[PDB]
């Protein structure tokens, strides 16, 4: 359940002229790409992910200090 | 009656289109008159206009003066090629001439 | 500018012909000979 | 009955009318699309009566009536 | 090039017409530039008129109405 | 007693907004507008005579304003009468 907005699609490039966002094309794939990952987890990031809130949603954190 | 929106409006304008093509249409240029005659003819005499009234305020500010007055127009008709080949046979009251000494009279 | 183009293009390794004042000022630079007429050379309005 | 044509609603990609290369930008003087600087310069050269041509091949001239 | 078709002697022949007795070899060529200058207008003039027509061919009357309104109005023609 | 003065003040406080302009200086620029409008009318007027034509169309003032205006002048004066006459057909 993870999203990203990677641009807008070039076919509404030229709506108006001076929008700004990136114009990117439309991917000439598939639009269901099903791929398998082994991927490694080590227990000390459990553990780290289990005590504090980390990274996502831990916004107080750029203050710094304490 | 649906609310008189003025014909110059209608057209952008400053001048008055209406005046203008009475002036056409009573001024005999022609028995017949179209919209489009009055709209172009007042244009250009608009366009006209703004020209010398720029180079005149130019001209003004040169010599630090808030008020166009004749001298100002003669001056501003003169120092552009275009506008003195329109106005080359025109003489403007009050205007004076444009300061010219030949070389030969200068001092040697 | 001419006399210093020819010693840079004589002396100077990193100075192409491409960086020249008449190289900018050539056929082979504008699109619209190549629009027109095409890669090779102009017209000398010859009959065919 | 001849009333089924079908007009459209979307984005135009609008190319150069003087060349055929797509063209970002136009002019307030003579409203053509154009590539580059060669292409403005020949437009801003041009004889006159051909500047109102290249609207016409376009369409939208809008001549006078 | 045709301007140099307006040879010296045709220059020198008009010259003499005018009452001149002695003409300058720089005439030649101011001569020539004024006569280009004089018919440019002329010429854009009667073409103005011809194209106002929706007409291809210029007329005796198109040059005859752009010879008047530069004040140099000319009878024979028209 | 009719004058372009109305006019000619408000194309003035559009140009330099802070300038007047004198009264006799209102009346040399009011004589302007009636000269030009003249002479502009009746090339219009001749130009429409010589063509059979009984109608002085935006062709007519067009090709006028051709005749009258030198070069550059002539230029943008086409220009700007071409730019009102299609505002308004437009509205």
């Amino acid at each position: 359940g993870a999203c990203k907005r990677v641009g807008r699609s070039d076919a509404y490039a030229t709506e108006f002229d001076l929008e700004a966002e990136e114009y990117v094309p439309i991917p000439k794939g598939e639009v269901h790409k099903k791929k398998e990952i082994v991927q490694d987890v080590t227990l000390h990031d459990l553990d780290v992910a289990n005590a504090r809130p980390q990274g996502g949603q831990d916004i107080i954190s750029m203050m710094g200090q304490l | 009656r649906a609310k008189a929106k003025t014909r110059s409006s209608r057209a952008g304008l400053q001048f008055p289109v209406g005046r203008v093509h009475r002036l056409l249409r009573k001024g005999n240029y022609a028995e017949r008159v179209g919209a489009g005659a009055p709209v172009y003819l007042a244009a250009v005499l608009e366009y006209l206009t703004a020209e010398i009234l720029e180079l005149a305020g130019n001209a003004a500010r040169d010599n630090k003066k808030t008020r166009i007055i004749p001298r100002h127009l003669q001056l501003a008709i003169r120092n552009d090629e275009e506008l003195n080949k329109l106005l080359g046979k025109v003489t403007i009251a009050q205007g004076g001439v444009l300061p010219n000494i030949q070389a030969v009279l200068l001092p040697k | 500018i001419r006399s210093l183009e020819n010693d840079l293009l004589r002396y100077d390794k990193t100075f192409s012909y491409d960086m020249t004042l008449d190289a900018q000022r050539d056929w082979s630079k504008s699109l619209l000979h190549a629009f027109r007429y095409g890669p090779r050379p102009f017209d000398p309005s010859s009959q065919a | 009955t001849n009333i089924e044509s079908a007009p459209s609603l979307a984005p135009m990609k609008h190319y150069c009318d003087v060349t055929g290369l797509p063209a970002p930008y136009l002019d307030p003087k003579t409203r053509l699309r154009y590539h580059n600087k060669e292409i403005f310069a020949m437009i801003r050269n041009l004889p006159q009566g051909m500047g109102e041509q290249f609207l016409e091949a376009r369409g939208a001239h809008t001549v006078l009536k | 090039d045709n301007i140099q078709g307006i040879t010296k002697p045709a220059i020198r022949r008009l010259a003499r017409r005018g009452g001149v007795k002695r003409i300058s070899g720089l005439i030649y060529e101011e001569t020539r530039g004024v006569l280009k200058v004089f018919l440019e207008n002329v010429i854009r003039d009667a073409v103005t008129y011809t194209e106002h027509a929706k007409r291809k061919t210029v007329t005796a009357m198109d040059v005859v109405y752009a010879l008047k309104r530069q004040g140099r109005t000319l009878y024979g023609f028209g | 007693k009719e004058s372009y003065s109305v006019y000619v003040y408000k194309v003035l406080k559009q140009v330099h907004p802070d300038t007047g302009i004198s009264s006799k200086a209102m009346g040399i620029m009011n004589s302007f507008v009636n000269d030009i409008f003249e002479r502009i009318a009746g090339e219009a007027s001749r130009l429409a005579h010589y063509n059979k034509r009984s109608t002085i169309t935006s062709r007519e003032i067009q090709t006028a304003v051709r005749l009258l205006l030198p070069g550059e002048l002539a230029k943008h004066a086409v220009s700007e009468g071409t730019k009102a006459v299609t505002k308004y057909t437009s509205s």
